[PDB]
């Protein structure tokens, strides 16, 4: 429990800033994801979807999963602030979640 | 009411006071605590419109628990992929407040959705569990069209044919810069970008084909218009421009840009010209589709022989396959053959005038020659087109009679 | 992106009491700012090193060589902080430099280094020198910034750092077919993952891809890790044979094998 | 909500895969991305890679720019703290930003 | 090269007590070097400006436009001589800028001008700033320079400038050629002009009672000779 | 001379005719010469532009002058002569 | 020697056929004077106010004009004192080249 800035060079005090579409690309794109609702009970924001790429390739024009051509999550390191000590209090993470699934060609070696 | 501004304000039960402190505001439970206090209820959603954009509008029921005013805080959560937002909403109830009964409720006047969204309720502090309400909505409702412009504002492509050519012209705005593409049914025929309006000239033989049209944005929608279903000129010149191709000797093939049901026989053309012989009957009927692979039961090849396609019941295809090969005809003619019980065999003379059995003392031109026919025909000398244990049929070279 | 060890970070120099200190990448002259300000650094460049560790690992390392202004604001210069940033991802490790001596001279030029920032292959990074304090609002840029390439596998050089063996970069799988009735032999490696041919047939150079067929080879057995291994494919001229290995360090991207074959 | 006190002692939770599981796919991905450099002295993080998309769809086989679907940017709502001029009760503020952190390539709504 | 006008220069901007002295871009810092050299300005940018003489001339003249920086470097920031160089003639003037009270806050960006240099046309004068102290043995260059090219008279707003019109940039040639003859104006100088075509013929100096009264030649380019110029300006067709 | 006592409060003497304006030729010349600085900073004059010029002897003008330099701290001041070039002019072969 | 004067620094002293080859000849010209360092400079002056061409006869068309520099020399001060000297700024005119005038009209 804290009230006021003192004695802490890093306690800082934070306002009131924080400021319809592109929700179909997860069945859309041709490397969809299952977002997982990763909830933490203290941590904002709440429900973070996370990508699994529920297909290793790529689905092409006719549906039919093609092995020619492969998917990588895109994570990145975003700020958030689980309660501490459980008054507003909080205090950052850098946490590796998953926002998309961007689907590559395959790195080929000849001989 | 169903129709508000781009604004988000709250519609307020009366007595109580009320105000919004949305600022997407740091959302997050924390822990039940112990203690007359106002508390959530129930959660009370009505899909309404929002302008143009559809938006769920909740609300949150109202009552009194627990063991010179009352004052409280309720939170709306709010959850669809990809959006996480928090909404304040300050209830105060003056003291119209009554225990173990409902009060009142507050609405929040607008969240932006799609799709399934829920909400939740939280006072803060949380002196009881929050309230769960979970929603699909709709992808149509007679207020969808004109509401959002994503299903009403379809970009327009209308064609005209007075002039025997396929005009389109696009009624699309002047500042557009949109996406052309056409296809077929899926092979893709040309595709460009052009400013808008613009006029496109077509042909109505290429018309059989479909066209996409779309601006060049991000995320576009695209219009795939094929409204030429209806139009029976369109089919007849498919079937007009469709081609009968021969691969081989005993194999043909059915070229057209779309398939349709069909029916292929074989048909006997006179070295005389335009008078040409169907040769149903014996022969059957056969199924034939575009694109499909079929083998005629004939062991050698003619060039008078023709091909007979009927389509929809009706013949529309009549073409020499053998001709672009076999080439020039040759005048001979066609014989009959009919095997049956007991090693019986029966042979008949096809003539442009009708069919007459062999022999016979009929004043036709084969009857007369009828037994030099036949002599020739179990010589070997003749060419034979297809056997079977039923019936065949030969060729019979005319020349050693008449030139 | 990591440190290469925990181990004294000195990086004392002749008159120099700087100690190497772990910092979250936000400083507290970025909370509290003073009026006065140093300058930017000169002549920072990075390069691609190698350094070993106590267990015989081999890690590319980034070396830092930046060399401080001659002006006199040295006289109110704290330290610089690092950053090593990444491209496609946004992790900021950002180690701190507390100068406990006060410089007030310039009798020689110095060049500053700091070599323990551990980097990955065919990945591209930016790093940065800030020195300190942070400039007040609206001020002097007050650092230097660069982007570091780290080249990929194929690198002479990067093949053998410990990135690049777990990947397979030094695997020698030289697969070959024989005209059946077709058999494919490759050789495995030491890992427990399964691996995956993918056969596609090429009838001429229209690229057209007639018949397809995938077959699944499971995770090889302790006593056939460096063994060789043949599969016979069922066939419907350019069969193309493709072998994909599952390795931990790459889920499903790693550096796929090819194969080709002749008409004759 | 209005006023909260964030520790700025930033707790790293991004403390697992040290080997290398990552790549660079924004050249060889059917929808590449440009990175885009967006810097602010003033925020935490001062410095974000963000995105831009190279074309408005994927790439055929045949690496030729194919118009049959619509490359979109990934974006997520990363939360960023901005330092507040002197006139201000508050000298911090935790603002959500929309950032193209990639970009994939989807099928459009309607053919 | 020239200043101006020997007025009161001041380059005193509020907050600050420039006092505005003659040099020789030798500093006693260059003779005494100080081991704390101040930073280098700034955004260095010249623009041409025309000021008005007591006796009414027009004469081109650099305006400088350069700023300091916000390190820490401006509190040993004493002045920042001015240097006016011309190029294919090595003159060189410089006039010293001098700080009386330091510079120790940076509330506000200061931005120095400095438009007392007469700028001959057509003749280039690299504008440095050098701050002082100047920087110690093989040190940080600290000094800003760029290249201040002028255009000629054929500039619009040049060729009225006194400079200009003392060269003739005024004259009206008004050729007549139509045996051959030829006629050329005139202007109030006791020069001999010249008209040259294969011949060569010479004009006496014009008394100043035929000011711009008209002249002719019997059996074709003018070059007029002047103050300002002894050989070389507009030589009129 | 080893050790003379000079002043270095330069006097300008070239207080010449104003009216006597100047041109750059670097371009009408017949042989034109291009610009270069020089840049000692233990010198006067730090900056001078010589000469670098582009039957066509065109002869570098060169021409020597007394600098003013400066001595490491060990021994500061050496008056000494470099042979630069003013301009270009063209020559006879 | 160093005094109150900071100014006065002590210094250590250190130490051609184009006139009748060139387009545009010129003449030197001797400015003897003792009390200066060099106690001779060779000052050119154009001798044509035009230039000469391969025949050598000057023509209007191509001008002659004085190229010249700011250089340096050291006049004693007090006068004829071996051990002062003065820093003076002095122009020369080297030499004398040939240069187009910039000729325009209707
Ligand atoms: C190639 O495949 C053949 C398949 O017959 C292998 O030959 C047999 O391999 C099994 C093990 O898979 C052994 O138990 C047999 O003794 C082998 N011989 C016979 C006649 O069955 C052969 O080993 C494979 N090639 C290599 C290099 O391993
Ligand atoms: C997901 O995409 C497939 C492929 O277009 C489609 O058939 C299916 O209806 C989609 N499902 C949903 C729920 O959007
Ligand atoms: C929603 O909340 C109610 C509250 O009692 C609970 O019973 C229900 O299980 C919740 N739904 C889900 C999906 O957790
Ligand atoms: C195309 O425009 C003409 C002219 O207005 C109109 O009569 C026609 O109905 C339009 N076509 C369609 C399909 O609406
Ligand atoms: C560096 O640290 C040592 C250890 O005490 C100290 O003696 C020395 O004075 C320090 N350096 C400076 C420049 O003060
Ligand atoms: C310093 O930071 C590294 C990672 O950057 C970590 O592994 C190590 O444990 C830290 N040491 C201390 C003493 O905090
Ligand atoms: C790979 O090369 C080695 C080198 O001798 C050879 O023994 C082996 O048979 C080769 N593998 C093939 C051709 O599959
Ligand atoms: C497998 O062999 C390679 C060299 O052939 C070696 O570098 C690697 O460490 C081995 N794997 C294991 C798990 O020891
Ligand atoms: C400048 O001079 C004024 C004269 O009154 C003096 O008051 C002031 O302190 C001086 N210094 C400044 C303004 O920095
Ligand atoms: C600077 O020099 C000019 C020209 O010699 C002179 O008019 C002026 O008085 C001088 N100023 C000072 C302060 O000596």
């Amino acid at each position: 429990p804290n009230s006021e800035d003192k004695n802490f060079p890093r306690t800082v005090m934070v306002n009131l800033n924080i400021h319809k579409r592109s929700s179909d690309y997860y069945n859309r794109s041709t490397s969809p994801w299952n977002l997982h609702r990763n909830e933490d009970p203290e941590r904002y924001p709440s429900v973070i979807w996370e990508a699994k790429c529920r297909h290793l390739g790529c689905i092409n024009a006719d549906g039919n999963v093609d092995y020619h051509m492969n998917s990588v999550p895109i994570q990145q390191e975003i700020l958030v602030l689980r309660r501490e000590p459980p008054p507003n209090s909080f205090r950052l993470e850098k946490i590796l979640v998953s926002v998309g699934c961007t689907c590559v060609t395959p790195i080929v070696h000849h001989v | 009411e169903r129709l508000v501004g781009p604004q988000d304000a709250t519609h307020c039960s009366p007595g109580l006071s009320c105000r919004l402190w949305d600022s997407d505001i740091l959302c997050l439970p924390g822990d039940i605590v112990p203690a007359p206090v106002l508390a959530p209820t129930h959660l009370q959603t009505e899909l309404v419109l929002r302008c143009c954009d559809l938006c769920l509008r909740v609300a949150v029921h109202l009552a009194v628990h627990g063991h010179a005013s009352l004052q409280a805080q309720v939170v709306l959560s709010f959850q669809a992929y990809p959006t996480a937002r928090c909404v304040l909403l300050e209830v105060q109830v003056p003291a119209l407040v009554q225990f173990g009964q409902s009060v009142g409720s507050v609405v929040y006047d607008c969240f932006e959705a799609a799709s399934e969204v829920r909400i939740w309720s939280y006072t803060q502090p949380r002196y009881e569990k929050e309230l769960n309400h979970t929603q699909q909505l709709p992808d149509r409702g007679l207020e969808v069209w004109n509401s959002i412009p994503s299903c009403w504002a379809l970009p327009w492509l209308n064609v005209s044919a007075d002039g025997d050519n396929v005009h389109l012209v696009l009624n699309v705005s002047e500042e557009q810069h949109f996406g052309l593409s056409l296809y077929w049914n899926p092979k893709p025929r040309w595709h460009k970008n052009l400013t808008g309006p613009q006029i496109i000239t077509l042909n109505h033989t290429d018309l059989v084909l479909c066209i996409q049209v779309w601006p060049l944005e991000p995320d576009s929608v695209r219009t795939n218009i094929c409204p030429f279903r209806e139009d029976p000129r369109a089919h007849q010149n498919l079937w007009q421009a469709a081609r009968l191709r021969l691969l081989t000797l005993q194999s043909w093939l059915l070229d057209a840009p779309c398939s349709l049901p069909a029916e292929a026989a074989l048909c006997w053309r006179a070295p005389g010209g335009d008078p040409c012989q169907p040769l149903v009957p014996p022969l059957s009927w056969e199924n034939v589709t575009v694109d499909k692979v079929l083998e005629f039961p004939l062991l050698k090849g003619h060039p008078n022989l023709c091909v007979q396609v009927n389509s929809s019941e009706k013949l529309q295809l009549q073409e020499c396959l053998w001709a672009d090969s076999l080439g020039p005809l040759k005048d001979d003619v066609l014989l009959l053959e009919t095997r049956g019980p007991q090693d019986n065999r029966s042979l008949c003379a096809l003539e442009p005038s009708g069919c007459t059995s062999l022999p016979s003392k009929a004043s036709t031109r084969a009857a007369r020659l009828g037994e030099y026919l036949l002599q020739d025909l179990q010589s070997g000398q003749c060419l034979q087109l297809w056997d079977d244990d039923l019936g065949a049929l030969w060729a019979c070279p005319m020349d050693k009679y008449i030139h | 992106l990591r440190l290469l060890d925990h181990r004294a970070l000195v990086c004392s120099q002749p008159g120099l009491n700087c100690t190497v200190k772990n910092s979250t990448c936000l400083d507290d002259s970025w909370i509290h700012p003073r009026n006065l300000t140093p300058s930017s650094p000169k002549d920072l460049q990075i390069q691609l090193h190698f350094a070993h560790t106590q267990q015989g690992d081999l890690f590319p390392v980034a070396h830092i060589e930046w060399t401080l202004q001659t002006d006199a604001s040295i006289l109110y210069l704290e330290g610089a902080e690092l950053s090593v940033l990444q491209l496609n991802t946004n992790e900021r490790l950002c180690v701190r430099f507390e100068f406990l001596s006060k410089l007030r001279h310039h009798h020689r030029r110095w060049r500053f280094t700091f070599s323990h920032f551990v980097v990955d292959p065919d990945q591209e990074y930016e790093v940065t020198v800030h020195h300190l304090p942070k400039p007040i609002p609206d001020g002097d840029p007050n650092h230097q910034s660069k982007n570091f390439l780290v080249p990929d596998c194929e690198h002479a050089r990067m093949k053998v750092t410990t990135p690049c063996m777990s990947s397979g970069s030094l695997w020698d799988p030289n697969i070959t077919v024989e005209t059946l009735e077709l058999r494919v032999s490759f050789t495995l490696w030491n890992e427990s993952t399964h691996y995956q041919i993918l056969l596609t047939s090429f009838p001429h150079m229209e690229n057209h891809s007639c018949f397809e067929h995938m077959h699944h080879i499971p995770a090889p057995r302790p006593e056939e890790f460096h063994q060789r291994s043949n599969v016979t494919l069922t066939l419907r001229c350019r069969h193309q044979v493709q072998i994909q290995p599952f390795f931990s360090s790459c889920l499903n991207d790693c550096l796929r094998h090819s194969a080709t074959v002749s008409c004759p």
